[PDB]
């Protein structure tokens, strides 16, 4: 599992740095992320690229396969990470033209962070919806390190508990997003008996989500064993096609989303799933998915975080769908 | 003039799966309000499952019997006002088998222990249900809720009744 | 079974401010971010910049030669007088499942509705014929229009730019300044000395100069004619907004700089090749593939077309590579 | 500061075809500057064909013979000063079969007719070669040029040895 990465030259015309990770090569210009590897090249619009990179960075390579698109992406092996071109593309694979390299995670993570920092310019936030931020086009112009560096937020037990991750307020840096301005903010009435003020806990979760400053970022709010409630606020398009190595459930809390559903292995379209407020559905472990959301909307992503699942799905000792009827 | 659409027992609008090449049963698609609307009060119908873990939908109406659990649970109010009472059990082992999972229906009778406190949930509010407490709900009006938990003696599975199949 | 002509203006949404449209069994709605299409039994979303850029080309090109794929799902096939509009016709996932849908229209009826769509959905300061760095954004609620940018005069030489009565050369005075990204291209006219009497047929002009002044992108445009052989150069920047599946060979001669062409199978949509072209490179795009170009810097491209109507009839039985090698 | 890259006989950077699943030969890929650097003076090499029609590349060097054609043609200068001479023929059926197509080489002797005009082309300049005219070129230094014409008596097809076969 490879470790070799490298900073190359700042280009004199564009002002950006190119980077290397194994056989892979990363170059940006005014419009494009340019990728090469042994035997191949590919291009991705710089805005779509940075948005995807932003997620893969923030999510620590996430669960399973993070497809930037139909060619390029990562597989997470939890401590090691596969970078690929065309691994989940019928055309490359049938032709034996896909290319894969495996890395220690903190070593790929490091060059990814360097790419994201160098390639991001003043006023461009790749964690936000396009209506909320500026543009990535043109030569290197300053940076946006504050935006690409927000601290991941994770509950040990539940938001708001003594010593656990806290509630979001104007005070502490999280005002309500313009597209959730009507969302009620009152906290639930909590009244503990003397001695119990630590165990008697409630919070306004929809108010919490309305105060999320990024889009498409599942973030832990409550924990029961490996069962994790990861709600987030969603706007525009999920900047990746997620092929999970486990089943995952979506509960639409507000407004609506359409999930474009494709085959995980081939990338052939399979179904389109429209979800409104209170709809709950399952994403099978043999699909990849990508959501589209016009108004900023509240989604609950529900995960089982157990390490056991992938090898069981491969072995067939757990199912591709959690129930049948 | 921003409107953030939320559902209610009375007013929701189910979506669904459009097929290209797939079986709609794979997405196990339902709507929590619908499921809560048809069930018996406090009946915990599972709407999501992943190995042993579950999400449960239920309608709160009147006063529930008592519950306790060998692990933590969480409850999310989704519509209308729900009151939660907490009692610290003197011997929780007497109501809950320790090696068990999922919530336990521990009876309508007041169990022995002391008063932990009280919670009042509206739409969008989440509460801790801590292991070792017994808990009880009161809703003056039909309200909906979800449980983050594990399948046990209280959880009702009826996938074919509730999910899209065409 | 005739070709259809049933199109319709639908309602004006009160919050979006946009009108929606029917053409046969297809419906067109746009909101803040998306173009939302329907047809009996299906639906699809395309982000609105991409859609409007693609729509611009289909209209300006009068439906072009052969297949104009807006994306992997939606497009038109030109039949020259009539036109098919499709969902999934060249997507093997849809075809295999009997889920592709096609509707044949009279071209005049289908064009009128596109222009209406294009007019209504284009807002002040958004020019869908330009590169992204040259113009504003299409996002958000209706806000004015830009009918001038979408009403541009098609320009076609009958014999050659600059001949008497023929399409004129471009200058600042007739409203065509040099593009910012061609600032250093020489602009002198060639020296022409006609003898008394022959000033009609002694003609020459500065073609690169002419291209340097093109005010639109990706718009093949006739500069010279010999029977069916057409010289159709244009200026190229960013990404060609569609994937072109031609019904005959088209030739590309790269005149300046650099383009990379993403080559896919025309039926299936599978990656087949990537063609890199620099100044002086000439290649054939065979009738069995579709292509999509990438140009970082604004570049000059000569598209050479054989405009003869006899060719689609013959390339169906006989020879997709037009060269005996 | 903006730099627009044009090729030349002396300075060109051929690109090419990267294969995923296909045959490079389908793309008939060559570079007009290389083709012309390797040809003899004024040899017209086909670099594009589409049925009858051609694009031809040539290196102009010194003074060519005279040409005429049964149909319009066009010449595009690709690199360097090329001089064009036009003569209206008294009797063009005397040199070019009409109903033939493609340029005809009509010898180096001055054809019978009237002086029509002179054109001096540089890189990026295009000129009409009108039907019923006789034309010739002078180039002080090697220069690259392209014809838009039809497959005829001067058209040279070196297909397999100008294009990218691997
Ligand atoms: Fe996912």
């Amino acid at each position: 599992a490879r470790t070799d990465t490298e900073h190359l030259a700042i280009n004199n015309e564009t002002g950006y740095r190119s980077f290397r990770a194994g056989g892979f090569t990363f170059t940006r210009d005014e419009y494009f992320a340019r990728l090469t590897w042994p035997g191949g090249s590919h291009i991705i619009p710089i805005d779509a690229f940075l948005r995807a990179m932003m997620r893969d960075v923030a999510w620590g390579f996430f669960y399973g396969v993070v497809n930037f698109d139909h060619v390029f992406g990562t597989i997470n092996h939890y401590g090691e990470v596969t970078m690929f071109a065309g691994r989940f593309n019928d055309a490359y694979r049938n032709a034996g033209r896909d290319h894969e390299e495996r890395f220690k995670s903190s070593a790929l993570m490091a060059v990814f962070k360097d790419i994201l920092s160098d390639w991001t310019v003043e006023g461009y936030d790749p964690f936000a919806a396009p209506m909320e931020t500026g543009l990535p086009w043109g030569i290197k112009n300053g940076n946006n390190d504050e935006a690409i560096s927000r601290q991941r937020v994770t509950a040990r037990r539940m938001v708001g508990l003594p010593g656990d991750t806290p509630v979001r307020t104007d005070a502490n840096g999280f005002p309500v997003n313009r597209q959730f301005a009507d969302v009620p903010q009152e906290q639930p009435v909590v009244e503990a008996e003397p001695g119990f003020e630590a165990e008697v806990s409630a919070y306004n979760l929809f108010g919490y989500l309305s105060r999320s400053d990024v889009t498409w970022n599942p973030s832990v709010c409550s924990v029961v064993g490996d069962s994790l409630f990861c709600p987030t606020s969603e706007e525009f398009i999920l900047p990746v096609e997620h092929g999970n190595d486990r089943c995952e459930w979506f509960l639409q809390l507000s407004d609506e989303i359409v999930w474009d559903v494709k085959d995980k292995e081939s990338g052939k379209p399979r179904a389109r799933v429209t979800a409104r407020a209170g709809d709950i559905c399952c994403m099978p472990a043999d699909i990849r998915h990508q959501g589209y959301s016009t108004k900023r909307s509240m989604l609950l992503v529900w995960e089982n975080g157990s390490p056991k699942i992938p090898q069981m799905i491969a072995d067939g000792t757990a199912p591709v769908v959690p129930v049948t009827f | 003039d921003v409107v953030t659409e939320f559902g209610a027992l009375t007013d929701y609008r189910k979506g669904g799966v459009e097929i290209i090449d797939d079986d709609p049963r794979n997405y196990v698609f339902s709507n929590v309000f619908e499921v809560a609307a048809n069930a018996a009060p406090y009946e915990r119908v599972a709407v999501g499952k992943n190995f042993e873990y579950v999400i449960e939908s239920a309608r709160a109406e009147g006063t529930s019997g008592w519950f306790s659990c060998a692990h933590d649970e969480f409850v999310l109010a989704m519509d209308g006002q729900i009151e939660v009472h907490l009692l610290k059990l003197d011997n929780s082992d007497a109501y809950v088998d320790p090696d068990s999972e999922g919530a336990v229906a521990i009876g309508e009778a007041l169990p022995e222990g002391r008063k932990m406190g009280r919670i009042v949930l509206r739409r969008g509010h989440m509460a801790l249900l801590p292991v070792g407490a017994a808990y009880r709900f009161y809703a003056e009006q039909p309200a909906a809720m979800l449980f983050q938990s594990i399948e046990g003696a209280v959880t009702v599975q009826k996938w074919g009744e509730i999910c899209q199949t065409e």
